RNA sequence: GACCCUGUUGAGCUUGACUCUAGUUUGACAUUGUGAAAAGACAUAGGAGGUGUAGAAUAGGUGGGAGCUUCGGCGCCAGUGAAAUACCACUACUCCUAUUGUUUUUUUACUUAUUCAAUUGAAGACAUUGUCAGGUGGGGAGUUCCUUUAGUCCCUCGAAAUUUGAGGCUAGAGGAGAAAAGUUACCACA
């Protein structure tokens, strides 16, 4: 790719295309992804994390499935704990649990928590691409949700086109580039092949 | 609810609880209640009247002489007959010991006849287990051509060669092999024929074992076997001959992996391949999307087969042509 | 009498070796062309779609995205669904049309091939022919690894929205030669 045409195009982003719409949605953008001759049907299929410090949608619907030592924490930073006996409530009723599903979009899960997952709303909840990251023995819920979030899932699936939703226009334009710079080279490197492999590369706004 | 209705289905018709969620998604609910009464429900008898020895007339004479209540079957076949009441066994009656005639189902009929199968031909069948495909192909080319007989089976070749050889057949070969290494045998037939083992969820009524017995991991080995048994089928028919040949695809099993998902896979891997109108009198239409997968348009002129709307077992039949 | 045995005869059952090959057979490629008529395939350029179920519904699909917004219709939401409709952004199949072509067949003839009489006429692009890649081979010439089970879930080929199937590899156990041989709570005879 050409830093030069990156500059380009975010210019041509920020501001020509907030010029021509006057968007009156979220304000974010979207890279995709095309490529030739990669059959998805074969092996070699990959599903890798891209680890961004930008945090690139602020409006982050986060939960937590936390057990003792977090209920303090997450009371006093706004975070909604929900004990051993509301997992419980959780699993007896399957279609309230997929409805806050499609509400939170990031679980959280601790390490003993995790092991009491999978006795029957595992496989019910693993049905919707919806891996809850397990946390660490540090137990700091600050700044490890922010490390934890952002970390963009690049997963293959059955359809020759793959986009993802990244950068918005309230931040300085160094370190969106910085993100897509950083995007593309972890899709590279997860890829079968360099950057032969892609075969389009769309940087347009969502609007 | 849907999840309320699984269960009491599973419970009072006794089925596992994978295969009724199949089968009740691809009805209407109302739809899907009558055919559980169906497909459990014993199936009529039938009979196919040998062209060689005798007809449908005199055949029918003869039993009714003997004590067999009989009845010509559907405006469908020239060649049936259905029978209601019999004093003397069926298979006691001296005409069948001739070959006068031969017990079948309807189901093994339609495929025959979705061929069209003309003298002096080369022919083919993969599976001929009980015979009666077989027996029914060289009563249309009236005793000429010839005909490969294959069952991977010895145990049912006794009854093959018995049935043949009774029936006054005279032009068949058959031979154990299995039906995937076929083409590397011979190749070059003019109208190939495949009954491929199937997962027999379209007749229960004689084997019940299917209620329970068929898995997650049931339904990936047995249509990835179909597949390689089919693509087995085009690789070893003629591009061209001087009476056109074509391919007739035959299961006994009413589920989506099993039919309508292979033959999409071998219309995408062999693109000379085409399907036209199959011959058969009636049917239904095949589904052209089922589960968010889209088949090719062609499907709409496979016809499938159903116990509530026909007495017959659950069936489909596709017929293909080959290019080059 | 039952019952046991011996010999002959039936019913079997298990064998009856390996490598090239006669024979025989499948596919592919050539002599084997020249026209017409059609048909089909792909090469591009246009036009239009779509009702398994449920969902109010003729839902390709996919990226996002929650009023983009002319009426606040459409929205949002709610359902209903594997997938949900607003908004923009992308590209698939099918059926037609066109010419912006490459072709492949079938039919109809002719002989410009090919085969017989002859030693110029008919058949006629049919055969026929040869070469590769195979199947079989109780025949001819010489010659003296598979079976049962598990694992590497490692490699290869398949299949599947991520897990399977088939081959490879490894390790626990077995081994005078198409003229005829061993066996049965079996049959008929002596």
């Amino acid at each position: 790719i050409t830093v030069a045409g990156v500059r380009q195009n975010v210019a041509e982003l920020l501001d020509y295309s907030n010029n021509v719409k006057k968007r009156n949605f979220l304000e974010t953008v979207e890279l995709q992804i095309g490529l030739k001759n990669y059959d998805p049907q074969r092996d070699k299929r990959f599903s890798g994390t891209v680890k961004l410090p930008t945090v690139p949608r602020p409006n982050m619907s986060i939960c937590i499935l936390g057990d003792q030592h977090d209920i303090d924490r997450a009371k006093h930073g706004g975070i909604d704990a929900m004990s051993a006996d509301d997992l419980k409530k959780l699993n007896k009723n399957k279609k309230l649990i997929k409805k806050l599903a499609r509400k939170y979009d990031a679980f959280i899960a601790s390490e003993s928590l995790i092991k009491q997952i999978p006795r029957l709303l595992g496989p019910g909840l693993s049905k919707a691409g919806k891996f809850p990251t397990p946390v660490s023995h540090s137990d700091d819920l600050s700044a490890k949700v922010n490390e934890v979030k952002s970390t963009v899932k690049f997963q293959l699936k059955k359809v020759l086109c793959m986009g993802v939703a990244v950068g918005n226009v309230g931040m300085t334009q160094e370190q969106l580039v910085a993100n897509i710079m950083l995007a593309i080279n972890y899709l590279v490197s997860l890829l079968k092949k360099g950057w032969q492999n892609v075969g389009s590369l769309t940087i347009k706004a969502t609007m | 609810y849907t999840n309320q209705l699984l269960k009491d289905i599973c419970a009072y018709y006794g089925y596992n609880e994978y295969l009724a969620e199949k089968l009740l998604n691809l009805f209407p609910p109302r739809e899907a209640f009558a055919f559980f009464e169906a497909n459990e429900t014993p199936r009529p008898v039938v009979i196919r009247t040998n062209t060689l020895r005798t007809h449908r007339r005199d055949l029918a004479q003869a039993l009714i002489n003997r004590g067999v209540t009989l009845e010509p079957v559907g405006k469908w076949s020239k060649v049936g007959l259905q029978v209601f009441d019999s004093k003397v066994p069926l298979g006691a009656t001296p005409e069948y010991l001739a070959g006068h005639y031969i017990l079948q189902a309807a189901s093994s009929f339609l495929p025959v006849m979705a061929l069209c199968p003309q003298e002096n031909e080369r022919c083919l069948d993969m599976a001929a287990a009980p015979g009666g495909k077989t027996t029914h192909m060289a009563a249309l080319m009236k005793n000429t051509g010839v005909i490969f007989a294959n069952d991977p089976s010895k145990s049912r070749a006794k009854g093959l060669i018995g049935n043949i050889h009774r029936l006054g057949v005279r032009n068949t070969i058959v031979c154990n092999y299995d039906a995937r290494e076929f083409p590397r045998v011979i190749g070059g037939f003019d109208r190939v024929l495949l009954d491929a083992p199937c997962s027999g969820t379209g007749v229960i009524c004689k084997d019940p074992s299917v209620k329970t017995n068929r898995d997650a991991k049931d339904f990936m080995q047995l249509p990835h076997t179909q597949k390689q048994l089919l693509l087995a089928a085009i690789d070893s028919c003629n591009h061209a001959s001087k009476t056109g040949g074509y391919i007739v695809y035959s299961t006994c099993s009413v589920c989506v992996e099993e039919n309508e998902e292979v033959v999409n896979y071998a219309l995408s891997r062999r693109p000379n391949v085409k399907l036209v109108e199959t011959g058969l009198p009636f049917g239904k239409e095949g589904f052209t999307s089922y589960m968010g997968k889209t088949f090719h348009p062609s499907l709409k002129l496979t016809r499938r087969f159903y116990p509530h709307l026909y007495n017959v077992d659950g069936f489909f039949v596709a017929k293909f042509k080959k290019i080059g």
